[PDB]
RNA sequence: AUGCGAAAGCAGUUGAAGACAAGUGCUUGUCGUUCGUUAAAAUGGCCU
């Protein structure tokens, strides 16, 4: 839940059922119906990580901006990725060596 | 099999070609008699271990490792037995010197 | 009797049978009483050890007394004991294990500095020296158990 | 110290508290005798490697 | 010091001390020894009124206590035994082996 | 030195300087074993002389 | 790696089902899946 409490963002497995791209990120507004987005983690992640481990492909924490522009995912390998939700694109923040 | 150098030679030939079964019979013989005065068979095991440890690790899983754990138990008991034997040797040396002092 | 073997299995055995039942027991009940009896006097036990019965009761009684008693007490009782059987016992050891080696240590402690024969001590030093040597080789063996530039290489392949 | 313990042992067995008298001797021999087994292990592995590179 | 060399190791020991500073009850497995603090040796009675320096208890000792200078409580591996010291005999018993 | 011998046996064979260093190390460790053997003997002598 | 045990050790353990991916109906690997047993990766390191 975003720090205002106006947005939530969760993950799903129905795109694992309906795709090879497995987990779906969906962000939904709460007190109005202004924002609602859904996209696969296959599109979120990099492509050079598919020859690598589930430690890298295991998302471990989510955080949302209070405007909905930025969504930060944190993997179990210790590399944060911040997606801008306009063009749905990533920037990498690499410091942690554990999860 | 008599000379240690020819033992090195025939050991290199055994590892060229048998090593598992001779290790097994050496293991059973030594875990039967740990205090065997014939050092030649311990020289066999010592040279085989200082040459060919990796294949001894990688050959099998049960019918080497069980006897390996048993021989480990026996020889660790020998490592336990050593120090009081050294102390008894020291006391006997003291008594020998006292006897010498009584003589001269 | 089955009741007596059950009482030998039983932990508490009060005072007087533990004091003097070893003379009464002096096979199967002997082995049972020596592997289990809660109180066992040192004089009778050392006399039973220094008897030459030798049913590996060397190992049994030695493990028993080294389990239950103290080095100073064993030293004092074997000081009270006789010298001739001590000589016959150490002759038995040098003719033919940590239990009996600690026994040898304690009989050395009880005998002290006075009663040492010559050739007996020579054979004892020879036996102890060769056994220290074989124990050292044994220890080293146990620790051993616990243990690019192709400048021009003319080869040929099979196509 | 070997010859001393050889010769003068009568007064040594006569004095009661031999530990409190010969304290530092007992402690020094204690350190060294406790040091021994790791040295045996290190020499075993060192001799293994030395004979390994010497055999060829 | 009091350092005997026992070839048997038992994981369960206990001990207790009288209020005067003289009597020490060292309860090793199966056996309680009564010692004088001045000697660290067995308190051998010159009268010998069956106040024996060693007690042998049926189970392994988990606890020794003295509630006063009179009553010694022992909690043994199956049971519990309350003994008096002004007369060397067990007063009370309690079974704890199912518990 | 246990972990150094565990690691570098191949370059130990390849380079000759470390071979001479292992010779000196072998001699000194054997000498130290001799020292501690004599010390254990003298401690046994004391335990007799108690 | 479980139980007993002392800081030793002594016994025993690695079974299936389902699903998916890749490669070629078949092989391996995987599990944010079930039941049965006593059972190394994303060049990324600690303030003033």
């Amino acid at each position: 839940i975003s720090s205002n409490g106006k947005l939530l963002a969760h993950m799903c497995k129905d795109v694992s059922t309906k795709d090879h791209e497995h987990k779906s990120i969906s962000v939904v507004s709460l007190f109005d119906d202004s924002v609602n987005l859904s996209f696969p983690l296959g599109s979120i992640l990099s492509s050079q990580t598919q020859s690598l481990s589930y430690n890298t492909r295991y998302v471990s924490s989510m955080a949302i901006d209070n405007m909905g522009q930025q969504l930060a995912v944190g993997f179990a390998s210790g590399v944060i990725s911040i997606v801008s939700l306009a063009d749905l694109q990533i920037r990498l923040l690499k410091w942690h060596i554990d999860s | 099999w008599t000379e240690p150098e020819i033992k090195k030679f025939i050991l290199t030939k055994i590892n060229t070609v048998h090593l598992s079964k001779i290790f097994l019979t050496i293991s059973k013989s030594i875990t039967q008699n740990p205090w065997n005065e014939e050092n030649l068979l311990p020289l066999w095991l010592k040279w085989l271990l200082t040459l060919k440890s990796g294949e001894l690790n990688s050959i099998k899983d049960k019918h080497t490792k069980k006897n390996c754990k048993h021989l480990k138990s026996a020889l660790r008991s020998s490592e336990e037995i050593l120090p009081v034997l050294l102390g008894i040797q020291g006391r006997l040396e003291m008594l020998r010197r006292q006897a010498k002092l009584r003589e001269d | 009797p089955k009741t007596l073997t059950f009482l030998l299995t039983h932990p508490l055995f009060p005072l007087s049978r533990t004091r003097n039942l070893l003379s009464l027991l002096r096979p199967r009940l002997f082995k049972q009483a020596i592997v289990t009896c809660p109180n066992l006097p040192l004089n009778e036990l050392l006399e039973e050890l220094f008897s030459i019965r030798n049913r590996e009761l060397l190992l049994d009684i030695s493990f028993r007394i080294l389990q239950d008693f103290t080095r100073d007490s064993i030293k004092q009782e074997m000081k009270k004991l006789s010298k001739l059987d001590v000589q016959n016992f150490i002759e038995f050891i040098t003719s033919g294990s940590t239990q009996l080696f600690q026994l040898l240590s304690l009989v050395l402690d009880s005998i002290g500095l006075f009663s040492l024969e010559g050739a007996l001590l020579e054979n004892l030093t020879l036996y102890i020296d060769k056994q220290v040597e074989i124990a050292e080789r044994n220890t080293e063996l146990w620790n051993l158990i616990d243990t690019a530039l192709p400048t021009y290489t003319m080869e040929y392949l099979d196509i | 110290v070997k010859w001393c313990l050889i010769i003068h042992g009568g007064y040594l067995v006569s004095i009661p508290n031999l530990m409190s008298t010969l304290s530092s001797l007992h402690s020094t021999l204690k350190r060294r005798s406790d040091l021994l087994p790791r040295l045996l292990a290190l020499d075993a592995r060192l001799d293994c490697t030395i004979n390994k590179f010497k055999t060829l | 010091i009091s350092l005997p060399n026992f070839n048997h190791f038992s994981n369960s020991v206990s001990l207790a001390w009288s209020q005067d500073g003289s009597l020490i009850f060292h309860g090793f497995d199966d056996k309680l020894q009564i010692l004088d603090f001045d000697t660290f040796k067995k308190f051998e009675s010159l009268e010998n009124t069956k106040t024996v320096s060693e007690f042998t208890l049926d189970s392994e000792i988990q606890t020794v206590k003295l509630i006063n200078d009179t009553n010694l409580i022992v909690a043994t591996r199956t049971t519990l035994n309350a003994i008096n010291l002004l007369r060397g005999q067990v007063i009370n018993s309690f079974d704890l082996y199912p518990f | 030195v246990a972990v150094v011998l565990e690691l570098y046996g191949n370059t130990l064979e390849s380079s000759p300087v470390l071979q001479e260093l292992m010779i000196d190390l072998k001699t000194k460790v054997r000498h130290e074993i001799h020292k501690s053997k004599e010390a254990q003997r003298i401690e046994g002598m004391l335990q007799l002389l108690t």
